[PDB]
């Protein structure tokens, strides 16, 4: 005969953003040189 | 699915069991509806009808329960509320 009213509650959450990325490139340049530290006609005596 | 019981105004014999019986029903059923239907089938066979059984993660209520039939406990993450009314 006794009905007794009763409130419940759950708990919360929490959650956070995160990313995920592949690897990464990055540009990159090169120029060739063309030294000729060369004389004409070094007279040798080997 | 540790179980840790919050309230409940319920002999002892009857909270090992919602504690035992909803462990079973959790350890079986993956999905809410299905576990809580297995805990409040076992109580009205056991413990007579009316019963009702709510499994969740995420809820409030208010309700009515008959005296020295509720209990409100978690296993892990999920609540369980087992009363009887009508």
């Amino acid at each position: 005969i006794r009905w007794e009213t009763k409130s419940c509650q759950t708990a919360s959450i929490a959650t956070a953003s995160a990313s995920a990325q592949a690897r990464n490139h990055v540009d990159a340049q090169v120029q060739t040189e063309a030294p000729v530290p060369v004389s004409v006609q070094p007279p040798s005596q080997y | 699915r540790k179980a840790v019981i919050k309230n409940a105004d319920m002999s002892e014999e009857m909270q090992q069991d919602s504690v035992e019986c909803a462990t079973q029903a959790l350890e079986k059923y993956n999905i809410e509806k299905d576990i809580a239907a297995h805990i409040k089938k076992e109580f009205d066979k056991k413990y007579n009808p009316t019963w009702h059984c709510i499994v969740g993660r995420n809820f409030g209520s208010y309700v009515t329960h008959e005296t020295k039939h509720f209990i409100y406990f978690y296993l892990g993450q999920v609540a369980i509320l087992l009363f009887k009314s009508g």
